[PDB]
């Protein structure tokens, strides 16, 4: 349902 | 190393495991500890393929990924009455009624 | 005995391990319960309204919870089809498993 | 419902799982998810003093852990950088983890980076431990709807199955 | 290969 996000690691 | 076995016949299941290099006959050993039958009157079956005493229970094609605890494999189980054996019947399982609407 | 007879509605017998069916906690208060020294006991259970096809998959989820505990083996899925989803969640909550 | 009883229903929540490991160092965590397909997640206590809980993921490169933040009775990602409005927190962990993995179930295989800075992905938990049948048929039944309140079961199951709405 | 802590950072 929620939209997709690009998510970072550092 | 452990498959987990399906012992079907008639309206009677068997809940089992063994080893992978384990032969048929000590499957039918098995057998005979539980429903007090010897093994040379017993048959075994893969579907419709009848397994042979000396091959092991991987070479028949239960291996650890076909014979799972969660999913075991079936093996069908005929007996001997007097001269000749029994045909291989196994009586079905009930079906589960149709999904509700809202389901899938 | 090592095994125990478990019997559905529609008379199907299910012989599994008795250390396998403790799992279930009312087969757990039923076999290691109160009764009498010197009376017969049945080694069956009835139950006289689960069906076959429940039954079965309860089994077999008996098989999976004793193999997969106090064990170092990845736990894997343990496959329920939606078609059988209530009438097992309803099973698993009469035999407290 | 005040604060400390939304927590204690949020780690009640955390112990249906069956993917909540406890007490589990670095190490144990990278052993256990060294081979584990990427996405494969699980959450232990954190052995920081400042933390409660910790995730211990199976990355592009490896096994990595992050820190989940309790602030003001809501659970968060620790991150380096933040808008408050563009993090997602909510009063249930559980919530939280079911609310990445639906993210992302639209996640990018050979579309997917190759070198970088590595994406996070979370699919399919680790089990330290086989749920009941029941808690299983709950998950499966809430793969398949939402709407539990017409289906076919006694008003008793309804109220167990409305206890864990999530499909993780 | 990645450390053993990090943070997210949304992107
Ligand atoms: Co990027």
């Amino acid at each position: 349902v929620p939209d997709y996000t690009s998510i970072h690691i550092x | 190393m452990d498959v987990f076995l399906m012992i079907r016949r008639h309206k009677t299941t068997i809940f089992t495991d063994a080893k992978e290099s384990s032969t048929v006959f000590e499957l039918k050993r098995i057998v005979e500890g539980i429903l007090k039958r010897p093994p040379d009157e017993q048959r075994l079956y893969k579907d419709d393929q009848l397994l042979d005493d000396g091959k092991t229970l991987g070479e028949c094609g239960f291996t650890s990924q076909t014979a799972r605890p969660q999913a075991p494999a079936t093996v069908g189980l005929a007996f001997r009455a007097d001269d000749t054996f029994e045909a291989l019947c196994i009586e079905p399982f009930s079906s589960p009624p149709e999904l509700p609407d809202v389901m899938k | 005995m090592m095994y125990v007879k478990l019997i559905s509605s529609d008379g199907h017998e299910f012989i599994v391990k008795r250390e396998h069916a403790l799992t279930s906690g009312t087969i757990k208060a039923m076999l290691s319960g109160p009764g009498q020294f010197a009376e017969n006991e049945t080694n069956e259970v009835n139950f006289r309204e689960i069906p076959s096809h429940v039954l079965s998959k309860v089994c077999m989820y008996f098989t999976y919870k004793v193999r997969y505990t106090n064990s170092s083996t990845e736990i894997p899925e343990f496959p329920i089809a939606p078609e059988i989803a209530l009438e097992l969640l309803m099973a698993a909550n009469f035999l407290d498993c | 419902s005040m604060q400390a009883a939304r927590l204690a229903k949020a780690l009640r929540e955390l112990g249906q799982t069956g993917w909540y490991w406890g007490s589990m160092t670095v190490n144990e965590a990278k052993e256990k998810l060294k081979e584990a397909p990427e996405g494969t997640f699980l959450i232990r206590d954190s052995s920081h003093s400042d933390y409660l809980l910790t995730i211990s993921v199976k990355t592009s490169a490896g096994p990595t852990n992050l820190r989940i933040e309790y602030q003001d009775g809501k659970f968060r990602l620790d991150s380096i950088i933040c808008v408050k409005s563009k993090l997602k927190q909510f009063d249930s962990v559980v919530h939280l983890i079911d609310y990445y993995v639906q993210m992302c179930k639209d996640k990018r295989g050979p579309e997917a980076p190759r070198n970088g800075t590595v994406h996070l992905y979370l699919t399919k938990p680790l089990y330290t431990s086989a749920p009941s049948l029941q808690h299983l048929c709950r998950l499966t039944i809430n793969k398949c709807t939402g709407a539990i309140w017409g289906l076919p079961l006694p008003t008793r199951l309804k109220d167990y199955l409305e206890e864990y709405k999530f499909q993780v």
